[PDB]
């Protein structure tokens, strides 16, 4: 079981109820062996924008 | 001047001051 | 299970354009962008559906709903339809939706 | 950025039905737009057997 | 800070959406309303600030 | 005369009825001030009543900046200095180069302008 | 002149509609916004909402399609060329300011 | 309209008055009630029906 992270990257102001999980592979087809996948993030400030 | 009718947004709704009224079998 | 399916052989797009002079389309979209004036709309059935099933031969059928703030309610509005009718319409082929 | 930020629950199709009826009338076919509302003989349905 | 969790939703309400996708490529909430089911819950949006 | 951009850039830019810059107006509606109609407010329904005086006692601040380069634009035309149909293209140009570099010399510098733009009008 | 004794059976079909119930003092429609509605707007609180239903005992499973009638609007801006942004709404069932 | 449009005192939209007294004949019939209607509220007599 690969438990990794990765680092800080944009995200979007408004996040809808439901939302989509892909894991694909270099053809970027969907791979149909896995069993379990997961995913959590940490949202934080990166700066400002209205000034 | 009786504000107690529906509104539009402000201004309210309407009335025209003369539609009291009659008919008959005329 | 019978009935063949349709297949797309092109699908275009299509729209019209009213001949608007550009003095007055440019002045139009002007001041149709500062935000002050911009469009907004709202849905005629202006409701959030929910259902509830109701199992065979059952009379009495309560609902509950999770506390929330029902800051401008319009009113119910209800009725009666059979599972074998509603699909599910989420995602694609609801593969338990046989009645046409 | 998407502007048809879409719900679960709200159903268009049920809506655009009812505003047909209610922005003009349903007893006219429009071919065009396939317009034909889907009604049943009110004979049939009420067995008025005279 | 706080953090949102994509974890495989194997709820009734929840599987109603995606009926042809594996856990590779599937839909879930995000949301996660104790009294909320699932299928209302999903509505919900979790809305950050615009000004950041 | 030529008519002033300044006021023709604020005739199809900001609410025609009130908003956030008619404060002073606004206050003397929610308190029976003005000698028209004095009892105009009291009458409104809950949800309209409201509405005008959480604006009222805290204001919304606002963005100027499309504002500004109106009066720009609709000060270009009237010199000729573009064609009437162009004025489409620039106000989304120099609304672009603007956003592209805003700060606040910028902003105020687009300020002089729309004044030095009235005087050159005349 | 031979009527047998006999019972009388009552009934109705109203298809084609939907019941409603207008969440209004006296069941009017005077406006968009209600007047009960109206009340609840800038209050806080958060009521909980029970009913129940007895309709009839049919022979197949159905469901009980209920809606709930709500304002959901949208405001598009458009501030540059090929910028659109939407602003959803829904007050009753909140949906969210994306 | 938000306050004078609509009461919040306990008010009853349709009213039953039973018949206080009754006259019958072999072709004619008879019946008698009291109207009563309430008091801070207006009945308007084209509701009212047998």
């Amino acid at each position: 079981p690969a438990l990794t992270d990765h680092g800080t990257l944009p995200l979007r102001s408004s996040i809808r109820g439901v939302q989509r999980v892909t894991v694909t592979d270099a053809r970027r087809r969907t791979c149909p062996y896995v069993y379990k996948a997961l995913g959590i993030v940490a949202p934080r400030v990166l700066s400002s924008r209205t000034f | 001047f009786a504000s107690l009718a529906p509104r539009h947004g402000t201004r309210p709704f309407m009335g025209t001051w003369n539609e009291i009224g009659t008919s008959q079998l005329n | 299970v019978d009935g063949a399916s349709v297949r797309f052989d092109s699908v275009n797009l299509y729209a019209t354009f009213f001949p608007m002079a550009h003095n007055t389309a440019s002045t139009l979209e002007a001041m149709l962008r500062n935000d002050t004036h911009d469009q907004s709309f709202n849905d005629y059935l202006s409701a959030a559906n929910m259902l509830y099933p109701i199992p065979a031969k059952a009379t009495n059928v309560p609902i509950s709903i999770p506390s929330r703030n029902w800051a401008a309610f319009r009113g119910w509005s209800f009725t009666r339809l059979k599972t074998k009718e509603t699909p599910s319409l989420g995602s694609g082929f609801d593969p338990y939706f046989v009645y046409s | 950025l998407n502007a048809v930020v879409d719900l679960q629950d709200r159903n268009t199709e049920l809506s655009y039905q009812l505003l047909l009826d209610s922005l003009g009338d349903r007893t006219r076919y429009f071919s065009m737009w396939n317009s034909a509302v889907d009604s049943y003989d009110p004979d049939v349905r009420i067995i008025e057997n005279h | 800070t706080t953090r949102v969790y994509l974890v495989d939703n194997k709820s009734a309400d929840i599987a109603s959406l995606n009926y042809q996708n594996d856990h590779s490529n599937f839909l879930t909430t995000v949301v996660q309303n104790n009294d909320f089911t699932p299928a209302e819950a999903s509505t919900q949006t979790i809305n950050f600030d615009e000004r950041s | 005369q030529a008519p002033d951009p300044a006021i023709r850039a604020a005739l199809q830019s900001q609410p025609s009825g009130l908003a956030s810059d008619d404060w002073e107006a606004a206050m003397q509606r929610i308190m029976a001030l003005t000698t028209r109609n004095p009892e105009s407010f009291r009458q409104q329904p809950q949800a309209n009543r409201l509405s005008a005086i959480l604006e009222a006692v805290v204001p919304s601040r606002t963005n100027p900046t499309h504002e500004k380069v109106l009066a720009i634009v609709n000060a270009l035309a009237e010199n000729k200095a573009i064609r009437p149909d162009e004025a489409g293209l620039v106000y989304n140009a120099l609304l672009e180069r603007v956003g592209r570099y805003n700060s606040t010399n910028v902003q105020s510098n687009l300020d002089r302008l729309v004044t030095d733009v009235r005087e050159a009008v005349a | 002149q031979t009527a047998v004794p006999s019972v009388t059976q009552k009934k109705f079909l109203c298809d084609r509609v939907m019941w409603r119930i207008p969440f209004s003092s006296n069941f009017m429609s005077m406006g968009a916004l209600t007047d009960l509605g109206q009340n609840m707007l800038y209050a806080n609180s958060a009521h909980a909402l029970d009913m129940t239903f007895e309709v009839d005992p049919m022979d197949e499973p159905t469901l009980l399609y209920l809606l709930f009638e709500v304002f959901d609007v949208v405001r598009v801006h458009q501030p540059h060329r090929g910028v659109i942004e939407a602003v959803y709404l829904r007050t009753p069932f909140s949906a969210g300011n994306a | 309209p938000t306050h004078d449009v609509t009461t919040d005192r306990s008010q009853r939209l349709t009213l039953r008055f039973v018949p206080v007294d009754r006259e019958a004949t072999t072709y004619l019939y008879k019946a008698r009630f009291t109207l009563a209607v309430g008091d801070n509220r207006v009945l308007d007599m084209a509701s009212t029906y047998f």
